[PDB]
């Protein structure tokens, strides 16, 4: 629990900490305190529904690329957490949801 | 459209049988899979048990593997069998989305591919703790 | 100066060896074998186990 991320407006792109390993089908996450969140991504490409293109996953060519997420113009819900869900064959079944990224901001 | 609506008794006593639901409308049959989420005690993301289409149980080994939880389908319910309940999992249970994905990078005839899944729509929740 | 060199453990993901043969021309190239196996074999019928 590490306090992290980034604040006031000023955008950046934020990676999770998890080693690209054998195959990755990594599934972001924008959290909704006290409601129902929604998933960014899947398969890293396939766009969910009606999301603007600028939440983009980087693609699985020519392993040993890091998974990258890039974000811009952000509302409360960029505000909230991200999570890294890294889906991979050799560590089996990822129980754990991944790494989390609270934005604490102060004017 | 998915709707969700979780309807959980509130307070129980300690150690004894809980029964709770929430309800998805105008839904097929075997077309996703379900799951439980638990934001609760205010940390990250924690998983529950995930049924499948034919009632069958593998479950977070992180929590005692203890809860057996829902399959009955007569209108719209999904009813979460909790013996031998404990302050430690005073909780809020939200109803989400189970779906299941197939990732292929080699010979499909060997035996390689991984089961990935996803999680689309999530509910609302009702609070529930023990006396 | 015995330099000694030994398999790690396997970056990225782990697969397992192969070969691949086209079905097609296999079977008609020992489909031809067979029948030129049966003259020599008083036209018995050729399996192959
Ligand atoms: C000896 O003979 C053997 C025969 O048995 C032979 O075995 C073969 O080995 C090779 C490897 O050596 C295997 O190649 C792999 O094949 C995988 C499967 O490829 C097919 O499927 C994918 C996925 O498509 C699904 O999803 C898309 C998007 O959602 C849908 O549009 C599809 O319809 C499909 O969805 C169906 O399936 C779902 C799951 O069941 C269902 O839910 C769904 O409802 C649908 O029914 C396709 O993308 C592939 O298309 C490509 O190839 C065709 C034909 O050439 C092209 O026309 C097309 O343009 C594409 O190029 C194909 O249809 C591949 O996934 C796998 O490649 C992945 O990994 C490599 C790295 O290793 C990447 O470079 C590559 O890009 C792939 O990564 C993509 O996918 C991952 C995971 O999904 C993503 O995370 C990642 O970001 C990336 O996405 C991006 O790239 C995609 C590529 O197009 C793109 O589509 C995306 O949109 C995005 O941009 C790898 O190549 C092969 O399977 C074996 N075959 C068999 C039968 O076993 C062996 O090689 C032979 N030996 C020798 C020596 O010759
Ligand atoms: C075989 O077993 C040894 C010991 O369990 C492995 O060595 C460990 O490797 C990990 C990372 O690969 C290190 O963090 C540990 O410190 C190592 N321990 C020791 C005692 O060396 C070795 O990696 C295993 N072989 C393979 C291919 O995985
Ligand atoms: C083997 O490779 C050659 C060229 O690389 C290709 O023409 C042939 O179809 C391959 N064999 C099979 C069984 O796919
Ligand atoms: C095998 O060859 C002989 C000589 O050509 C022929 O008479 C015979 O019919 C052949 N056998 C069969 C089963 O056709």
């Amino acid at each position: 629990v590490r306090p992290l991320s980034v604040a006031l407006g000023e955008t950046a792109r934020i990676s999770c900490g998890r080693q690209a390993l054998g195959s990755r089908a990594v599934q972001w996450y924008q959290h909704r305190p006290g409601q129902a969140p929604i998933l960014l991504i899947y398969n890293n490409q396939d766009r969910p529904s009606g999301i603007p293109e600028r939440f983009s996953g980087t693609p699985d060519i020519n392993f040993g690329t890091r998974a990258t997420l890039t974000i811009s113009g952000v509302e409360a819900g960029d505000e909230a957490d991200y999570y890294c869900h890294m889906w991979d064959s050799r560590s089996g079944f990822s129980w754990s949801f991944g790494g989390a990224t609270r934005l604490t901001v102060l004017g | 459209q998915v709707q969700l609506q979780e309807s959980g008794p509130g307070l129980v006593k300690p150690s004894e049988t809980l029964s709770v639901t929430c309800s998805v409308s105008g839904d097929s049959m075997n077309n996703y899979y379900w799951t439980w989420i638990r934001q609760s005690p205010g940390k990250g993301l924690e998983w529950i048990g995930y049924i499948s289409d034919r009632e069958s149980a593998t479950y977070n080994p992180s929590l005692n593997s203890r809860v057996v939880i829902s399959r009955d389908t007569s209108k719209n319910q999904l009813s979460l069998k909790l013996n031998s309940v404990t302050p430690a999992d005073t909780a809020v249970y939200y109803c989400a989305t189970a779906r299941r994905g197939q990732r292929i990078y080699g010979v499909v005839s060997f035996g390689e591919f991984f089961y990935y899944y996803s999680m689309d729509v999530w509910g609302k929740g009702t609070t529930v703790t023990v006396s | 100066g015995q330099v000694f060199y030994k398999t790690g453990d396997i970056i990225g993901d782990i697969r397992k060896a192969y070969c691949n043969i086209s079905g097609a021309q296999w079977h008609k190239v020992l489909g031809r074998v067979a029948n030129k196996l049966k003259e020599h074999f008083n036209n018995k019928t050729i399996v192959f186990k």
